[PDB]
């Protein structure tokens, strides 16, 4: 069997705060050696991946000794002693004791933290020179919301694709791209989302 | 000191061959076992494969989805690390990186972003946003490849700017999506470099 | 998979083992890092103000116990008494002393004729001797604004002025600006702008070693990047040699009679000796000219010793000891020591005896014992620092230099056993297999005793490469004054007619990356070493021939400004093109841009000057459709050539056709957009 | 004889009658009593200490100057105990003034 | 060496891990180890002694 | 910290049984695979064997002259390494060491002197060393075991004292000379601790 | 086959001097994993052993730098750099590659490193007291002597001759050795050694 290795996703650390990632593992990785065999990787976002910790809790040169390693038979946890400005990315819990390493893992979205907003749902019909042009783009657009956990409906789904920014740095939020992709004849036949920064869905549409 | 810069980037059909070069320089190369890994774009790693040192000898383990497709070889004399592509596809479009260790990947190329797209290079149709009553933006709908920069009021307004990123449709082409959030007649300008196609917007309600 | 984990184990024995060999030379980096002396510059007893005139005082057996100095007001008439115990009363007759310690640049430094006089000249000549220790170096002064610099400045607080009660006339305020041992490290790095740690030691005779001791730290921890140590010792009231003469210690000529059967006192001298510290590592990854490296520092303190003043023998051995097993270093790899040699008849015994027991008990080769007090005397806090200067200068001339007054060996020292060699005579010490090394020792009345180890540079330097150019590089030299700018083209041509042979380009790069843009300035491009020294002997009168002179205070950068028609001659870009390799491309890139929308090739059309350019019909330069597109190809070429040489524009101006310039050279407009 | 670095903080005061005007019992004490270098040199030595006996004189840090170079001396290792500390007493009225 | 095949080398690995990790103490033992404040002495204004 | 300190010296006879223990404290004792090393007085070492760790589980590998004869054991709980000797004979004599891995022996115990000797407790035959016509000496032969210490002028010279090492004879016994030189009526006494034959000697040519 | 592991077996090494210990690995020690697999253990004189560099030229953690260590695919060297008064004893080269470990090699031994010296060769006749005790030992005592390169002949013939060499003191740096010739009642009716300190044989009898 292939050991399920995956790290809990949606992390908010804010500089100078200590926090705590953990792993989950159903094999045991705690070898007959008497080392564990997994490792952990931090890649940065427009950059190449880091080696941070290796064996568990050896941590490699180069990164600081801020990057804590421990863990026990199959719960392993990093402990990030401190979070500065340039520690935000993508974490992996990658294992080591089956290669095939074909998947890295989904990887954790180390996020800058801070309180909840209220995500600005600004639907935008599509231009008639595009309608006359031979396409139809309408966008819900979705700006200066956190965590970035909502997706867009498009009533009255399917046809629509994903685009999102990472955090910015003196705004520290994220912004939604949903455009629906769409034919000539079905422009006249809304657009809401469940953000956590609200609880009823806002429909508003073109 | 070590580096692994690498080499081969290029724009390709699915169905023929691309280059991919691992520079060694600063360790005896013949030591660790060269791997490969590819990077889909804003999500998550897969790993391709890798050769195990001719000190080990070993073989050639590659991923589930590239067998008969790819292939790894090495060298100490020229110290280069091959992966060789062969009847590529629309998923190989990935930034691929090449990683120092078949189980300990410790280094890190910097990246090549290897690209299999089925479209040709021209301009956007950069397509506005009228305000509903607010932000204001512009599209860029219909463009290749990915080099792109897109400002308002032609670099003058930086504030509340969110370059949208790359949207992959399955044409092969690529969708920006460039807005301003700030009440009001506002300029943005996109230029894409390869086709040399400079257009300049006027947006209004 | 990995052999079964044969792989993947031995894979992460791998990185263990190279974290290992990481984590271990940080280790060694961080406790015995290899420091080097980027520069060295002091003011010690005689007419020594330089570091190369000094070894003219070593080399030569020179003694700079010469007398008490005149210059300060001293009284000298109360300082001299047949009875040796009248209160008031000095008992050396002479003594090295400094003949400039009293004159100082007021108006070099952001200092007033008021706060100067107010400074201590042992203040005063740690200003000018940072100018000196960083201009030495290769490194502009002025560039170090803002950046971690250590400055480690040993002194003794010593009296200069009037009583701090009683206040004074002119000096009120900055009395306290002078008399305080605390800002004679603060002022350096206030001047220069130094941020790193301003440290002023107080350890007497071993002020100096001890505060390199301290600029060691810093480089090895990595607090500072750059350090600058050393110590001073001006001596501005007779009141220190009288009240010496009261223990009966002072030497009655003032002489250090080291190691010699004559030692009748101590002596004293007063001098100035300082150094630029910096890593191995960043000092050569940066191009910083290593001299020496100091390798490692010690620092112990004598105990309880027969009081206060009263050395002491294993306390000294514990010190020159610990200097060894710091630096990774050893008795056997010293090749010779330059000891404290104070000069007493009680000091130098049981200094010698420690010495013997560090060094002389297990030695291959007799060990070359010399102390830079009998060629000085007694520099007290700048005694540590002198002996630095001293074994550096003997290992880049392969020479050690003489010990004076020390024909006859101390009979109160066992010199039987033969491990110790005291250097009366000049010993040649070549360079060969063994690295060259050296022990400074500084022991001061304050108890506390200092010892470092100087190694030879590490002959890396070697290797250079040789070529020849048609760039005239400018001699480009500036100073805080016009007289100084004068002053400044006479030394340089005095050192360029005294030391022969050295490459114009090696002089201009020097004298650009090294001196300070001070805000009087002299520039000339020579094309020979004739043609330039008589320009340095025009600019030394103050005759602005082949130079170019100009004050310049408040103002670094320049704006380029662009003329339209009236160079018809157009016969200048040919000569430019064939010597520059930038406008034989700059210039190509613009006319295949121009080529595109207007046939007409520069070059072909360039090499034809004005001659050559009024047979078909022509004048020079007048068709409007051949003219601008050739006025641009050259326009556009210029103003790279400033930019390629370093002047960026601050503003763009263009006359007529300069506007199309202005879309190229600025960014508005690409060189196919602008040529188009 | 054990390893202990005396670390003074210390700004140069004036105490008694001039270098050049020595007293009638206080002759050769006027600088080996005053000197900001012998002050840690006293401790070293009425204690027996040998270790680095370092006065130092940052102006009114001189006191967290020592203390911190007492610590780096302790960090490397130099003397097992450090004595880390600085004064201001003010003998004559000229510091004020 | 016999059993599966990995003994002597996992030796070597944690003596290296072991050697690693009292070389990085020892660099913060060098560079980061607190010093503690035995005792304080004080001689200040007020009558404090 | 780690300790290996060990127990379990004494005197036996060829053919029994001894026991040896090696302390574990300061680390997981489960993980490292104990071994035991053996040390011939004066001469090379000889390794006897090891028991490798019970994640490992393994088996117990000793040596070519221990086969049949001795048995390693380990235990976490209680952390003690056994080395189990029976059917003892002549070369079992010498000082036996506990090593911290099969491959890597990192660690070494301070050894535990196993005496394994035929003769038995009795005091030694001091016989003395006429000079020639030099040195002054006196042998101390057939004694056991082996406390011995020999000074001379009882305990006032010390230069030129030479207390020369145990010889082992065939018998079991010991033999120790401890000569002095120096130009001349000498003094040299032998303590024999468990015996209690306390012999003083006078000395001429 | 066994790999032969053979060392200089003797180092006269004085303090404040560098020395160098090289090592015969008759097949090859390098393994695939690019790691040599050669151990160097030191046996403190009346102490136990201690780790000194683990494969080849890794040094192990508590021992001084002094101990630097590197070598080729067969050939090895240790790199002391330096030795004092502590550093004198014996130096295994054990090669950590076919167990079992049985042999560590015969060790070399590391002396005090000064100048040649003249054997005291003393012969002394057993006393008659122990004649008429039973047994009959003439000793053949050597004093003084370095190194210790000598055995002592029993002519007019050898056989019963057992070896008591001393250690090396500190402050005179010299060997001592024994020659112990037990003997019977009837034969009791000379010695001379070989030592480097002289060439011709010194015979001198009882």
């Amino acid at each position: 069997d292939v050991v399920m290795t995956q790290s809990p996703l949606s992390l908010p650390v804010t500089p100078g705060e200590p926090a705590s990632i953990s792993c989950r593992s159903s094999q045991s990785l705690l070898h007959s050696n008497g080392y564990n065999y997994l490792d952990w990787y931090l890649q940065k976002p427009g950059q190449s991946p880091q080696l941070l910790i290796y064996l568990g809790s050896n941590r490699a040169s180069g990164v600081p000794d801020r990057f804590s390693g421990s863990g026990s038979g199959t719960d392993f946890t990093l402990k990030i002693s401190r979070v500065e400005a340039e520690d935000v990315g993508v974490y992996y819990c990658m294992q080591s004791l089956q290669t095939p390493r074909l998947t890295f893992g989904p990887g954790t979205k180390v996020d800058i933290k801070r309180t909840v907003a209220a995500p600005s749902v600004f639907i935008f019909p599509p231009s008639d020179e595009q309608l006359k042009s031979g396409t139809a783009s309408v966008v819900c657009l979705l700006n200066n919301f956190y965590p970035r956990g909502a997706k867009v409906q498009w009533k009255v789904s399917g046809n629509s694709q994903e685009s999102v920014t990472e955090q910015d740095s003196k705004d520290s939020t994220y912004s939604l791209s949903s455009t629906l992709t769409l034919s000539k004849a079905d422009y006249e036949k809304a657009c809401e989302v469940t953000h956590q920064g609200l609880s009823s869905p806002v429909t508003k549409s073109f | 000191e070590v580096q692994l810069v690498q080499s081969g980037g290029g724009l390709v059909q699915p169905g023929r061959s691309l280059r991919l070069s691992c520079t060694a320089s600063g360790f005896t190369f013949g030591d660790y076992a060269m791997s490969w890994v590819r990077q889909a774009p804003g999500k998550g790693l897969e790993w391709v494969g890798f050769i195990r040192s001719k000190a080990y000898g070993g073989t050639t383990e590659y991923a589930a989805s590239v067998k008969g497709r790819f292939t790894i070889s090495r060298d100490d004399s020229k110290s280069i690390a091959y992966l060789q592509m062969n009847s590529l596809k629309t998923e190989d479009t990935a930034v691929y990186y090449c990683t120092r260790g078949g189980t300990l990947f410790d280094y890190w190329g910097q990246g090549t972003l290897v690209t299999v797209s089925s479209a040709s290079t021209k301009g956007p149709s950069v397509f506005p946003l009228a305000p509903s009553s607010a932000a204001l933006g512009c599209l860029v709908k219909d463009y290749f490849p990915e080099p792109v920069t897109v400002s308002w009021n032609s670099g003058a307004l930086t504030s509340g700017v969110h370059t949208f990123p790359a949207v992959l449709q399955s044409s092969g082409l690529y969708s920006l999506s460039s807005v301003v959030t700030v009440p009001s007649t506002y300029i943005c300008n996109v230029n894409h470099k390869p086709s040399n196609t400079k257009v300049d917007k006027k947006v209004e309600p | 998979m990995a052999s079964t984990d044969s792989e993947k184990v031995a894979e992460y024995l791998r990185r263990a083992t190279l974290d290992l060999r990481a984590a271990r030379q940080r280790i060694r980096e961080l406790e015995g890092e290899p420091v080097a002396v980027v520069a060295m510059a002091c003011r010690l007893p005689g007419g020594v103000s330089t570091p190369e005139e000094f070894w003219e005082l070593l080399s030569e057996g020179r003694d700079a116990v010469a007398g008490l100095p005149t210059d300060r007001g001293w009284d000298l008439d109360s300082l001299f008494h047949p009875d040796p115990t009248r209160s008031g009363t000095a008992h050396q007759r002479g003594g090295g002393f400094l003949t400039e310690a009293t004159a100082f640049d007021p108006a070099f430094f952001g200092m007033s004729p008021r706060e100067a006089l107010a400074v201590d000249p042992q203040q005063r000549l740690m200003l000018e001797l940072s100018w000196e220790v960083l201009e030495r170096a290769g490194i502009p002064p002025t560039s170090l604004q803002a950046s971690p610099t250590g400055v480690f400045v040993g002194l003794i607080p010593q009296e200069y002025g009037p009583r701090l009660a009683e206040g004074g006339e002119g000096v009120e305020g900055y009395l306290m600006t002078g008399t305080t041992t605390s800002v004679a490290s603060g002022r350096i790095a206030y001047t220069l702008g130094l941020e790193g740690p301003a440290i002023s030691v107080d350890t007497a005779c071993s002020s100096s070693l001890v505060a390199v001791h301290l600029a060691c730290q810093s480089l090895r921890r990595g607090e500072s990047s750059l350090a600058m140590a050393g110590g001073v010792t001006v001596m501005p009231t007779p009141g220190m040699l009288v009240d010496f003469s009261r223990m009966n210690s002072l030497a009655p000529d003032g002489r250090c009679k080291a190691f010699s059967a004559g030692a009748n006192g101590f002596g004293m001298a007063e001098g100035a000796g300082m150094l630029l510290l910096e890593r191995l590592s960043d000092a050569r990854r940066n191009g910083h000219p290593v001299l020496a490296v100091l390798r490692g520092t010690a620092v112990n303190s004598d105990g309880a010793s027969n009081g206060l003043s009263a050395p002491n023998g294993r306390a000294q051995v514990r010190v020159i000891q610990q200097a060894l097993a710091e630096s990774g270093l050893g008795p056997a790899d010293i090749d010779a020591v330059e000891a404290h040699g104070t000069g007493t008849r009680l000091g130098d015994p049981i200094e010698a005896r420690a010495l013997f027991e560090a060094y002389g008990r297990d030695r291959e080769q007799p060990l070359h014992l010399g102390s830079v007090k009998s060629n000085l005397g007694h520099t007290q806090a700048a005694a540590g620092v002198a002996g630095v200067i001293k074994m550096v200068l003997a290992m880049r001339a392969g020479t050690l230099p003489r010990t004076l007054h020390a024909s006859e060996r101390s009979k109160e020292i066992d010199w039987s056993s033969g491990a110790i060699s005291l250097l009366d005579e000049p010993e040649p010490w070549p360079a060969g297999a063994r690295p060259r090394r050296a022990g400074v020792s500084s022991f001061g009345i304050s108890g506390t005793n200092a010892h470092a180890i100087i190694e030879e540079a590490p002959q890396v330097v070697e290797g250079e490469r040789v070529e020849a150019g048609d760039v005239v590089a400018p001699w480009v030299l500036s100073a805080s004054s016009a007289e100084g700018l004068r002053a400044q083209a006479a030394r340089l041509a005095a050192h360029l007619r005294e030391h022969p042979g050295q490459d114009p380009r090696d002089i201009a790069y020097s004298l650009a990356t090294g001196r300070a843009a001070l805000p009087h300035r002299a520039a000339f491009a020579p094309v020979d070493e004739s043609a330039a020294l008589r320009v340095l002997d025009g600019l030394a009168t103050g005759n602005a021939d082949g130079a170019a002179v100009g004050t310049s205070r408040a103002q670094q950068r320049a704006v380029f400004v662009f003329p339209g028609q009236g160079w018809q001659w157009a016969g200048m870009a040919v000569d430019l093109l064939d010597t520059s390799p930038v406008f034989a491309a700059a210039l190509r890139e613009c006319a295949d841009a121009l080529e595109p929308h207007l046939d007409f090739e520069v070059i072909p059309f360039l090499r034809a000057e004005a001659a050559r350019r009024e047979q078909d019909a022509a004048l020079s330069t007048e068709r409007v459709d051949v003219v601008q597109p050739v006025m641009f190809a050259v326009m556009v070429s210029l103003a790279s050539m400033w930019r390629a040489h370093g002047v960026e524009p601050a503003a763009v101006i263009g006359h007529s056709q300069g506007e199309i310039a202005a879309a190229c050279v600025a960014g508005a407009l690409s060189l196919d957009d602008a040529a188009r």
